[PDB]
């Protein structure tokens, strides 16, 4: 079986960082992505690299997300940062090559447990 | 007549082009856009896939400023050939060719607030690395990534000229 | 803008490419980087690989250095017509 297990804080008053290791697969020739769903069943695209080390971001987190692909160990590792109150959700990783999609969600066939995060003021 | 020469040999005067527009100062924005003329043959065997493309550049400069009854110049080659034009490069290209056949399928169009558009004519071979788990059931989806070589993100930006869903127009037949 | 200008005319002009920086001096140490693109076709029958790489070679110039300008100057590629090159 394919696993994405996902590591990292779920509290922070803030600065984070979540890691997501891949095992089954190696997913170097994939596209990986996290994902974003905050309550109301809604999933938002937040960013992706390429087998080409290209990064991609959604507009809503250009800037202030990072992400990096460790591909001697198949992980892929998204630093948050100027977190925010209303950024609380449950982050998903995916791979998958994009097809149709790279910003949608059906394109990516392999989806982990997911992370809550949430944020206090 | 004799002002289209006279602004054709005055425009290069002090101009060096070693430089990139507003270097130091601001970063060079760049609007790009591509008509797909045919989408060429796709090589399963060797991973790769040919693209005919009509690859138009625009940028500013205002090192190149005129003024004249006229509101665009065309540049000759040569001259085309003497001023800073973007380095843009396909990251996964294998072996692109810039057509010639009469003479080079390129064309350099100033307007006279300096606005520069910069077309080309390319066929370029391109990495299109596959997943054949599924074959012959399988799907791909084969990428074309251009940019500048030399200057990072805090020196040349490229950007679509129109929503990026139009800026990439496929011929019907192509 | 037109300091970098005449910065980097001083900076070519009275500049022999024939000559190696420390011409007389200590050997240039010239560091080397790559990174693989790709390697596209391994070959057994004709003995041989294709590979695409990002070949970069990096050297000090006293020749070039230039003051006052706190950026890095990436030129026009042609540019390397003029300057010393290693014989890699
Ligand atoms: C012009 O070029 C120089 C030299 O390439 C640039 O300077 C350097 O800056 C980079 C990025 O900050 C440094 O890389 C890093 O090393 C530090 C070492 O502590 C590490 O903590 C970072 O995470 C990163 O890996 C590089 O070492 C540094 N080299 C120097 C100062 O000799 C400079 O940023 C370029 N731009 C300008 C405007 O000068």
């Amino acid at each position: 079986q394919v696993q994405l297990q996902e590591s990292g804080g779920g509290l922070v008053q803030g600065s984070l960082r979540v890691s997501c290791a891949a095992s089954g697969r190696t997913f170097t020739t994939y596209i990986m992505a996290w994902f974003r769903q905050a309550p109301g069943k809604e999933r938002e695209f937040l960013a992706a690299m390429d087998q080409g080390r290209i990064q991609y971001y959604g507009d809503s987190v250009r800037g202030r997300f990072t992400i990096s692909r460790d591909y001697a160990k198949n992980s892929v590792d998204l630093q948050l940062d100027g977190l925010r109150p209303e950024d609380t959700a449950v982050y998903y990783c995916a791979a998958g090559a994009g097809f149709w999609g790279l910003r949608t969600a059906s394109s990516y066939h392999y989806w982990g447990q997911g992370t809550q995060v949430t944020v206090s003021s | 007549t004799t002002v289209f020469t006279r602004i054709l040999d005055r425009l290069l005067d002090g101009y060096d082009n070693r430089l990139r527009p507003g270097l130091g100062e601001r970063v060079t924005e760049v609007k790009t856009d591509i008509f797909v003329t045919s989408f060429g043959p796709v090589s399963d065997h060797d991973m790769e896939y040919t693209i005919d493309v009509f690859f138009r550049q625009s940028w500013k400069d205002e090192r190149l400023k005129f003024k004249g009854p006229m509101t665009v110049l065309r540049l000759n080659n040569l001259m085309a050939s003497k001023i800073w034009t973007p380095d843009t490069f396909f990251h996964n290209g294998k072996k692109s060719v810039a057509h010639n056949m009469t003479m080079p399928n390129k064309l350099l169009r100033i307007t006279e607030d300096g606005t520069l558009l910069y077309t080309m004519r390319l066929t370029v071979r391109a990495e299109c690395p596959m997943h054949l788990e599924d074959f012959p059931m399988d799907a791909h989806a084969c990428p074309l990534k251009f940019g500048s070589y030399a200057y990072t993100r805090a020196e040349v930006v490229y950007e679509w000229t129109r929503e990026p869903a139009r800026s990439v127009v496929v011929a019907e037949d192509g | 803008m037109s300091f970098v200008k005449e910065t980097v005319d001083k900076l070519l002009k009275g500049y022999d490419i024939r000559l190696r920086p420390d011409f007389g001096g200590p050997p240039v140490c010239v560091g080397m980087n790559i990174d693989i693109a790709s390697i596209d076709m391994v070959s057994e029958v004709n003995m041989d690989y294709t590979l695409t790489m990002y070949f970069q070679q990096y050297w000090r110039d006293k020749r070039l250095a230039y003051s006052g300008i706190p950026l890095n100057l990436t030129l026009d590629n042609r540019v390397a017509d003029q300057l010393w090159v290693p014989d890699t």
